[PDB]
């Protein structure tokens, strides 16, 4: 992860201020609303016909928290994303059959959610470092696909 | 948009394909699964081994739909309507994948049609598959 | 394709942008050049330093073309015909880059319009920018 | 660039049969015919208005030969694509201002050209190996962009 010290530092300080429960739920929710076809993996979560239904769905919120929690743990392993997410990569491929393009879409939604939450503080340099992290995570999650 | 010359090129090339369509569809699929393994996530219920009957059967279906689009080249959005609904509402394949299959179909045609696959025809076919992909993806949201 | 609700969401969000369009346009550009450095290849004649007047002026132009698109939402291909010709025949920017600018404009809006950037409006704006990109690359070949 | 020994053998074997001069001219020409916007870099090459004008243009043929010669050289250094192409990467970014997406388009056109020339011999497994190689070269040429 060709991350610069000033870049690593930017990611870390911002993240220390994130409410993972809220952001996770908001990220996964926006993904399902903005890119409707991603709902194909979540038929069993219930009603998702409208944005209000998606955003309020308790299983959506809870799954978002779990996803972002694993993302969070990965931010402590920025020198070894591949090794950290290897097991998860295999599961996403072998059991869940999730097209990795989904990981890129969530990345970008995540970035929009961070900007929405932090406004001013989410300056261009800070976005740039986060784009590198989100692509890094997506790439590690896809690494074990075969 | 397809130009008159593009339409001519596509009918000519596809006419040479003729009764091999199905076979070329299946090859395009195998090529795709091997070159771009992430595409396999959409076919967990298939046997994907070489010579698989499910792969053969699905190849024919894909090839028949392309034949139909060629037969209705001036009315593609309507000729492919049903398929557009299916992809948008049920299958929900990420749009990037269409570019991958299209590439593999072009490779397949190139490999089997040495004399027809001129630069001009290559260009028209690429445009044709891109328009088909656009239609199939037009109702996604 | 844009639904009525989409058009209503887009007009209202852009309405709140108001006199800040120019500034946001410039901000979206700066975010793009930093996040996606390959985009700088299309602007070798620009001083790309923070606060440059070329980025500022270009941000205004981009922003105003979007305003015109919002104002002409039902008739975009005609309202943007000249820009569509410009990108296809002169500038010849690779289509992939349009998604990068679109994402950066969304991030800009999200950062500046917290109450207005609801999940449904986020969806509408994403579809609108996608449509605008489609129109701008529709004459490429 | 994870290439298995059997993939590397397949790539090298086929490449030994390629007339780089001819294939270079075809690939570059086809790029300019199929993706007409890539002509923005070659306005000094003269007439590029029709397929025959592009394909028979002596400057296109000569540039194609130069491009593919560098690419072959790369096939002799599969384990160090990044180092091999470092100075060319710099040049394409700082002096020529070429959007790296162009390297990916050329890679896919080259794959169609190999398919066209070799027919049957360009089997699905052989194509898969070439797809990894063209992506590897594209990635190496992009690595010095900033
Ligand atoms: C930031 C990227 C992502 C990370 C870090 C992540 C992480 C996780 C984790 C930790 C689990 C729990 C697995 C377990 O209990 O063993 C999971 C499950 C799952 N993930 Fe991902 N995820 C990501 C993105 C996605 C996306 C984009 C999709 C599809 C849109 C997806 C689909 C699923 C599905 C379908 C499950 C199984 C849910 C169930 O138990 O019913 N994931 N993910
Ligand atoms: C040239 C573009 C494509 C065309 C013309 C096409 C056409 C078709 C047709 C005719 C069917 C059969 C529907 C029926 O039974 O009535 C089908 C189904 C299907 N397609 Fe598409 N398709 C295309 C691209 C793709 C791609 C890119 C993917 C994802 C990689 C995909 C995934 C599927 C899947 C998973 C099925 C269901 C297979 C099954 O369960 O039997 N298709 N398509
Ligand atoms: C929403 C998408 C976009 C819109 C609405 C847009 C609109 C415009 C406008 C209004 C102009 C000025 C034309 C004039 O001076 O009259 C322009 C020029 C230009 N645009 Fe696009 N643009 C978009 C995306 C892009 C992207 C993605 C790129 C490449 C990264 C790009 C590169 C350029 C360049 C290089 C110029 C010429 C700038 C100059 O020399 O001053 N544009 N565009
Ligand atoms: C396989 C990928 C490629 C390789 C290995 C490659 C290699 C080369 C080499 C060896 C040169 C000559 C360098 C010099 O003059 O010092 C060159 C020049 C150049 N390349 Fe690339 N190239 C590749 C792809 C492309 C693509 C796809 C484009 C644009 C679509 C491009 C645009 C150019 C241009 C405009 C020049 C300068 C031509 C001139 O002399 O006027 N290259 N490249």
């Amino acid at each position: 992860m060709h991350l610069t010290p000033e870049e690593k530092s930017a990611v870390t300080a911002l993240w220390g201020k994130v409410n993972v429960d809220e952001v996770g739920g908001e990220a996964l929710g926006r993904l399902l609303v903005v890119y409707a076809w991603t709902q194909r993996f979540f038929e069993s979560f219930g009603d998702l016909s409208t944005p209000d239904a998606v955003m309020g769905n308790p299983k959506v919120k809870a799954h978002g928290k779990k996803v972002l929690g694993a993302f969070s743990d990965g931010l402590a392993h920025l020198d070894n994303l591949k090794g950290t997410f290897a097991t998860l990569s295999e599961l996403h491929c072998d059991k869940l059959h999730v097209d990795p393009e989904n990981f890129r879409l969530l990345g970008n939604v995540l970035v929009c959610v961070l900007a929405h939450h932090f406004g001013k503080e989410f300056t261009p340099p800070v976005q740039a470092a986060y784009q590198k992290v989100v692509a890094g995570v997506a790439n590690a999650l896809a690494h074990k696909y075969h | 948009v397809l130009s008159p010359a593009d339409k001519t090129n596509v009918k000519a090339a596809w006419g040479k394909v003729g009764a091999h369509a199905g076979e070329y569809g299946a090859e395009a699929l195998e090529r795709m699964f091997l070159s771009f393994p992430t595409t396999k996530t959409y076919f967990p219920h298939f046997d994907l081994s070489h010579g698989s009957a499910q792969v053969k059967g699905h190849g024919k279906k894909v090839a028949d739909a392309l034949t139909n689009a060629v037969a209705h080249v001036d009315d593609m959005p309507n000729a492919l309507s049903a398929l557009s609904d299916l992809h948008a509402h049920k299958l929900r394949v990420d749009p990037v994948n269409f570019k991958l299959l299209s590439h593999c179909l072009l490779v397949t045609l190139a490999a089997h049609l040495p004399a027809e696959f001129t630069p001009a025809v290559h260009a028209s076919l690429d445009k044709f598959l891109a328009s088909v992909s656009t239609v199939l993806t037009s109702k996604y949201r």
